[PDB]
RNA sequence: CAUCCGGUCGAUCCUGCCGGAGCGCGACGCUCUCCCCAAGGACGAAGCCAUGCAUGCCCGCUCACCCGGGACGCGGCGGACGGCUCAGGACAACGGUUGCACCCCCCGCGGCGGUCCCUGCUAGCCGGACACCGCUGGCAACCCGGCGCCAAGACGUGCGCGCACGGGCGCGCGCCCCGCGGGCGAGCAGCGUGACGCAGCGACGGCCCGCCCGGGCUUCCGGGGCAUCACCCGGUCGGCGCGGUCGCGGCGCGCCGAGGGCCCGACGCCUGGCGGAGAAUCAGGGUUCGACUCCGGAGAGCGGGCCUGCGAGACGGCCCGCACAUCCAAGGACGGCAGCAGGCGCGGAACUUGCCCAAUGCGCGGCGCGCGAGGCAGCGACGGGGAGCGCGCGAGCGAGGCGGGCCCACAGCCCCCGCCGCGCAGCCGAGGGCAAGGUCUGUGCCAGCAGCCGCGGUAAUUCCAGCUCGGCGAGCGUCGCGCGGCGCUGCUGCAGUUGAAACGCCCGUAGUUGGCCCCCCGCCGCCACGAGGAAACGGGAGCGCUCCAGGCAGGCCCGUUGGCCC
RNA sequence: GAAGGGCCGCGAGCCCCCGCGCCUGGAGGAAGGAGAAGUCGUAACAAGGUAUCCGUAGGUGAACCUGCGGAUGGAUCCUU
RNA sequence: AAAAUGGAGA
């Protein structure tokens, strides 16, 4: 997306009925700007804002990109 | 009202949400105002410049883009300011059909004349591209105020690369 | 059973539950949503209506005698249904079109006892009860 | 909002699980002899007090001594058994409530007092003499049969004035 | 739904009003001013019920309106005056004058006051905005705002009031430690001095508070009322922020249900 | 709060489900000497409404063939509050957590309260101009015809301090990070400069900013079923401008780039889908329901649009489309009860075309009125909580009659007093589970009984009656329901060699799961553990209504209460 | 500056083709189920008289029979 | 070699 990033968080919720868990995950969309470039598999935080356009409401800050191939293992950082 | 909620939108998964209730009245919508703007009074005496003041949630008063014609630009270099009757719309750069209806939006660049700022000319050269312009009585500016919302004319004039980059485009493009 | 058992594993037992929750005949019942339409009665204790032909239904076994039933019009859902009628040398009352209430025969579903192939039981006619009739206590 | 129907509602009468059982069957005619109850609702009704009685006990038990929910509810439950009497003042004990008696409960119903003290001398006379506003504690007359006094007044229970105590001059139907 | 509303049902009452469930069709809503919906009790129930001294609300309504109750001289007809902590409720005829202080059942109670305590009433401040033309002013906790504030300070500042002019006494600035009286969560009519601010960059400041009792406890700063520079300065009620026990509430009632 | 037992047979030991047994809610039926507190057209009809009432209050301005009582209107404010029903609505409504430096607001409340004047000026007070009325118009009504005067705490013109002061502009900090103060967590406000410009109010000068307040968005975590719905969206999805709104925004309108979201189930479809606080029944663990108090959301036959206002797309505001009405004199008009009664309709079923502002709150208003909100009574086996029909050998009462007292907007009721006192019961069974006759009468596998398992084929413990008697009881039963039973839905905690059940076999992607192992660091998750999180209700202080059920009162009183856990 | 007209901005509804989705009416077919005593054979259960039975084809009044590969739940746990 | 029934319901 032009100037915009889909970013995945994931929540583990605790069901009572079974103490297991479920990883169930939002993909939620930012503002990054050519000033901060970032690659794949980056640790992006997004700082709630005014609600910029009709799924926009946050924006980049920080980027931490990390080696070769970081998959998903549902990490919520 | 020609209301604007989220609940009209799409999701953004395309999901189609049927409205929770009717429309409502703090989400109304009014009626986008076409500028007027008159080349000339000439022998037609029919339209005069006219702004309108319009009912709003709280009481808020609003002038709106009824009839304006008259402009007002402060030199950005001088600080000083003139006032007299803007040519027209020259560049709405959204659509070249708000041109022909001479329909001002904020900050749209047009045809700016220079009945009190010919005064220019008597200081040795400032902005020679303006001194150029300025004794012409065409010049270019976008008025930078809010129109529809605060019934306003006064605008800044083009200086910069900035007008040198819309100029290449006003020039024969 | 071969049972999943991880910290990470509340999916597979959450549909395994919806899924294998229907498999009662009594869940079904009140779960499929069938029931309520599928019943004459709508899922109630009682239902008015106007009475049809009588109807003499051979017993099984051990019972060996005929057991008179009226067939009744619920109103409602205008579909005809047949209502056991209550105590000893009672249909003698119920003769032509009257008012008739249907209740359920407990089993709210399966035929009472060993009388085959009958689902409701008549509870009442015209404006008093059937079971008073049959005592003499409230009749026509 | 309908303010006036707004109230709360009981269930102190209580029926068991299964109802049919020869030793639960024959103890409730036995019980109904000894206190002189007219109705079986009642000792469900006393059954239902008895078990909240019970359980308050049981849950406190399992809590260790001066825990602040246990310290002050266990005081709690002493004062209010003690007052009842059926748990001995000297007893004293949060623990002391488990073993209770349902028979400690119909002890203290007044119209058990009645018969001890040989005001009237018999639960049936007991029942029939406080319907005649015959027995008044502290010389508040009541009439309904299961007062309920606590112990720790229960010196003060006493006749009533009307035919009983030193005649005030209404012998019912002799009086005319 | 549609516009703003003024009604309120007998359940829908904070249950620090203490007003009673029972005997109410609907809650007496107080009307917007210095004191916001949350924080004043209608002065209904201070004249009705507390003070007993109107048998209904009706009652309430023949007297108030007479000057009888000036708090900053005001009485109004309306039993919803808005009043909180630090107002100095007056009565003329009643020979006295009392401070509502927040009771530790949460319910705040008048305690009657001496003259030199009427005298002054306590609002406290936020942050210097600025009004009238950049003209200075300072925010308040309660509707007191002012213009031309003292220059120097800057922020959470509590303030003082003489109830005529009333100007600001005393610009009581905190020097962390300094007597504080937070009133809020379980700090009703609670005492204390302050330990430490956990802004964090972050909302809600944490304020721990060390008290007499000896409890240090961090609590939203939002409720701050400070109680002298040093020592209360200003008479805290009968607990003095001792905060008493349900065990002992239990054997408080158990002497006076025997005493009387 | 950790449970059974009747049933596959010739018997046994099982699995397995059927049935009782417990418990709540409503019907229904059989029935009531009580007394007290009480739900009440929620249930494929958010179907239609006849008939009344349901937001009214003060005349600044009164000159009205009056009086000190003032009509009327102009105005002022309220009818955006409430009451009601959950139709619609499935990243919505909804509970809690963020922020609004993306924002409006009336009441009240604390500050401010300079307002150039071009013009006209009376600036110690200027206008002309409407109702009420006066007079005379129509119609079948509805509906409101002209004219004539005439006032405002009505409406309008306008005096007043160019550091006028309305917005909105145009324009002016920085100097690689960070601190300073009117500042915040955040360079945000404000000021200055330049151009406009006409907001104040003001003809009895109140504009402005705060605080509260009620909104308006918004951030996270939650927020029905269905895969005999798998790929879906096309302003769809990101930017880039712009319009529009109180306001951010695809919200719209242009312009572009191809995006979005998905088996962790997208999109679609359905719902006799309002969500939550709650409610039911249970050891734990659950399961089930949330329409009714309260809290938020919606909606007033149905769709749209609009006004008035500070706020409504209001509906006992309007105007149109669509149905259905009503008057209707044929020319017209004029509705809206999912407000309270009350009908019609409908069903198994669901209260007075009552009284009514005294209270309880809310409107207008210091010298009181209204509010079918509510209060009160009526009705009412929804349901509760507590009595009786004797005890005894005498004499005793409580359901009542009459009067008193008391009580109550008014009456009632418990109560209090006396003459008197008219004590009076049901509905289910009796072979087993499941308690209680192989009594005595009809009786012929006939009638019938029969939850269940089973009885009646001519000598019934099983029916049909009268005996008796067991249970429960002014409440007993019959049904449909939810929970427990049922570890028969299984996470705890079930089976699959033969009862019901391992894919015929192997690879394989998501999905799930990965041995030891690096003490100390940082994130995960994670517990301890706070801050701040509305109650009602429930857990639960204290408290004797004639005892509780109740309620939060009470008395010489913890500043007596109503603690505390939610 | 009204009654109007115009250019239009919204906007219910309509109409005309469809793409769905829910509900229903049918002459008649084609099944399933139930009740002490109907018929025609008698398949299987004893090696039930041809041991069964499964898959798959072929016939067949009616169950059934037959062909080919299996399994014993077989009547064989057992001779180089 | 053939070799088929056995009403219902205690």
């Amino acid at each position: 997306m032009q100037r915009s990033i889909i970013v995945r968080r994931d929540y583990l919720h605790f069901v009572q009925k079974y103490k297991r868990y479920e990883r169930r995950h939002k993909h939620v969309a930012a503002h990054l700007s050519p000033c901060f470039r970032v690659k794949e598999g980056d640790i992006v935080t997004i700082g709630e804002c005014r609600p910029l356009s009709k799924t926009i409401r946050f924006n980049v800050i920080k980027v931490e990109p990390v080696s070769e191939a970081a998959k998903k293992r549902f990490s919520p950082f | 009202g020609i209301t604007h909620d989220k609940m009209y939108k799409r999701s953004k998964t395309g999901a189609v949400q049927g409205k929770w209730h009717k429309k409502r009245k703090y989400n109304l919508g009014r009626q986008p105002a076409n500028t007027k703007l008159i080349v000339k009074v000439t022998s037609k005496k029919n339209e005069g410049q006219k702004i309108s003041t319009i009912r709003c949630r709280g009481g808020n008063i609003k002038r709106r883009a009824l009839r304006l014609s008259h402009g007002s630009f402060a030199w950005g270099s001088a600080d000083i300011s003139h006032k007299a009757r803007i040519l027209q719309v020259v560049y709405n750069s959204t659509s070249n059909e708000l041109v022909r209806t001479n329909t001002l939006v904020k900050g749209c660049v047009v045809q700016i004349d220079s009945a009190p700022f010919k005064s220019a000319l008597s200081n040795d050269t400032l902005d020679k591209e303006i001194l150029d312009q300025i004794r012409g009585d065409h010049i270019l500016a976008r008025i930078s105020s809010r129109p529809g919302q605060v019934g306003t004319a006064d605008g800044y004039i083009l200086e910069g690369p900035e007008l040198l980059f819309y100029q290449k485009k006003l020039a024969p493009k | 059973s071969g049972k999943t058992s991880g910290l990470y594993t509340a999916r597979k037992l959450r549909t395994i539950r919806r899924i294998q929750r229907w498999a009662d005949k009594r869940y079904r019942k009140a779960h499929l949503g069938t029931w309520l339409k599928a019943n004459p009665l709508e899922g109630a204790c009682m239902a008015r209506g106007i009475v049809t032909q009588k109807i003499g239904i051979s017993a099984k076994q051990p019972n060996s005698a005929v057991r008179k039933a009226v067939r009744v019009q619920l109103t409602k859902n205008s579909k005809k249904i047949t209502a056991f009628v209550p105590r000893d040398g009672s249909l003698t009352y119920i003769d032509n079109n009257d008012e008739v209430l249907v209740a359920g025969f407990g089993r709210a579903g399966r035929a009472v006892g060993d009388i085959p192939g009958c689902r409701f039981k008549v509870i009442k006619v015209a404006g008093i009860g059937l079971l008073a009739l049959f005592l003499r206590k409230r009749e026509k | 909002p309908r303010i006036s129907r707004h109230r709360n509602s009981s269930k102190t009468y209580s029926t068991p699980k299964k109802p049919f059982t020869k030793p639960r069957l024959d103890a409730e005619l036995k019980l109904c002899g000894e206190y002189g109850l007219k109705c079986k609702r009642e000792i469900y009704r006393a059954r239902y007090m008895l078990a909240k009685i019970r359980r308050t006990a049981r849950n406190l038990l399992t809590l260790d001594e001066n825990d602040i929910k246990r310290r002050f509810e266990g005081a709690a439950l002493l004062r209010r058994l003690h007052m009842l009497g059926i748990l001995d003042e000297e007893k004293d004990q949060l623990d002391y409530v488990l073993g209770l008696r349902i028979e400690d409960i119909f002890k203290r119903r007044l119209q058990s007092v009645i018969v001890e003290s040989k005001l009237a001398k018999s639960v049936h006379h007991a029942r029939n003499m406080i319907k005649a506003r015959h027995i008044s504690v502290g010389g508040q007359i009541v009439n309904i049969p299961s007062y309920m006094v606590r112990i720790s007044n229960t010196s003060r229970v006493a006749i009533a004035d009307t035919s009983s105590l030193a005649p005030n001059g209404k012998p019912g139907r002799t009086k005319r | 739904a549609r516009g703003v509303r003024k009604h309120l049902k007998r359940l829908n009452a904070p249950k620090h009003w203490l007003l009673d469930k029972m005997g109410g069709i609907w809650a007496p809503r107080p009307t917007n001013g210095p004191h916001g919906l949350r924080e004043c009790i209608p002065l209904i129930l201070i004249l009705r019920n507390r003070l007993h001294y109107a048998n209904t609300y009706a009652e309430t309504s023949m007297i108030l309106q007479d000057k009888n109750v000036l708090i900053d001289g005001k009485p109004r007809t309306d039993p919803t005056f808005p009043v909180g902590f630090m107002d100095v409720f007056e009565i003329p005829k009643v020979h006295k004058t009392f401070r509502v202080l927040y009771d530790v059942k949460g319910r705040f109670t008048l305690v009657p006051i001496q003259s030199n305590e009427a005298g002054f009433k306590l609002c406290r401040v936020q942050k210097i905005f600025l009004g009238d033309k950049g003209m200075p002013y300072l925010s308040t906790h309660d509707a007191r705002t002012i213009r031309f504030p003292h220059p120097d300070i800057k922020t959470n500042d509590t303030i003082k009031i003489n109830l005529k002019t009333g100007k600001i006494d005393e610009w009581y600035k905190f020097d962390i430690g300094k007597i504080v009286m937070v009133t809020g969560g379980r700090n009703c009519g609670r005492i204390g001095t302050i330990q430490a601010i956990d802004k964090h960059m972050g909302s809600y400041t944490m304020i721990r508070m060390k008290d007499t009792e000896g409890t240090e406890f961090l609590t939203r700063l939002c409720n701050v009322f400070v109680i002298g520079n040093d020592s209360p300065a200003v008479a805290i009620p009968t607990t003095k922020g001792i905060r008493p026990d349900i065990i002992k509430n239990r054997e408080l009632r158990l002497r006076s249900i025997a005493k009387r």
